[PDB]
């Protein structure tokens, strides 16, 4: 998971 | 917004999606090229083609289970892009860049028309 | 293989996708959860949960245009796991993480439920 | 496009  | 994303979920879901189709799972249409049929999913077909993309768009042909392509679309050729579709890999090889190019164009699949043409370029 | 491949492909293609939800073209199926109505695609369904995935191989579920969800079932939940299968975004926030953490854990959505565990974990 |  990431900040797009 | 304030999403967090998840990197491989697309590849996961084409990947599962991939799976239906050689299981032959809810595949909706078959493509005849030539003699030869090949089933996929409506939705995969138009979101990778221009091509497909009109047509199921059309409020009539929307609902045909079969769908003929022109008698000059080469069986090969369109395995290898339907294979490109469900998996994001192209099997280009020198054998076969002139076929796959002219039904890359004929499908409206402009990344794909773009690497045979540099393909061809560079040799 | 000798396979080139495109790295944006499977993102393109869950776009495209995306937008047919949004359209409302295709979708073959609506979800039902409380008074809530969510029409979407049985295949893209299945490719993201491992509980449509169970529901939409079974013969005669396969066949079914209206699918109920548990009454327990939280439609905002379900809202935001819709919109994540579609887009690879999940918009968790304080407010709705446990009823996301629920609705993921009924659909089989492993991924959703570690960073729902993790991010409840580290308040 | 890339080499898997
Ligand atoms: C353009 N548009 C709004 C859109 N919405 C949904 C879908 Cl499924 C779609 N697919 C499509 C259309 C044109 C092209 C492609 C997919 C690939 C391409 O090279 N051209 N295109
Ligand atoms: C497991 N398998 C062969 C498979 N083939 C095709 C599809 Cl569409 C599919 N989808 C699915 C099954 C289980 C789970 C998911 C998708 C996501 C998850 O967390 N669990 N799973
Ligand atoms: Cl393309
Ligand atoms: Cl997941």
């Amino acid at each position: 998971w990431v900040i797009p | 917004d304030s999403c967090i994303q998840f990197t491989r979920h697309a590849s996961d879901v084409l990947l599962n999606l991939n799976r239906l189709r050689s299981r032959d799972i809810l595949t909706d249409v078959v493509i005849v090229v030539s003699r030869e049929q090949f089933r996929a999913h409506k939705t995969v077909l138009m979101a990778c083609s221009g091509l497909f993309y009109s047509i199921f768009t059309d409020q009539l042909k929307c609902n045909l289970s079969v769908i003929n392509l022109d008698p000059e679309i080469n069986p090969e050729g369109f395995c290898i892009l339907l294979d490109f579709m469900y998996t994001s890999r192209l099997n280009l090889r020198e054998g076969n860049i002139m076929a796959v190019m002219a039904t890359a164009m004929y499908l409206q699949m402009e990344h794909v028309v773009d690497t045979c043409r540099k393909f061809i370029k560079a040799s």
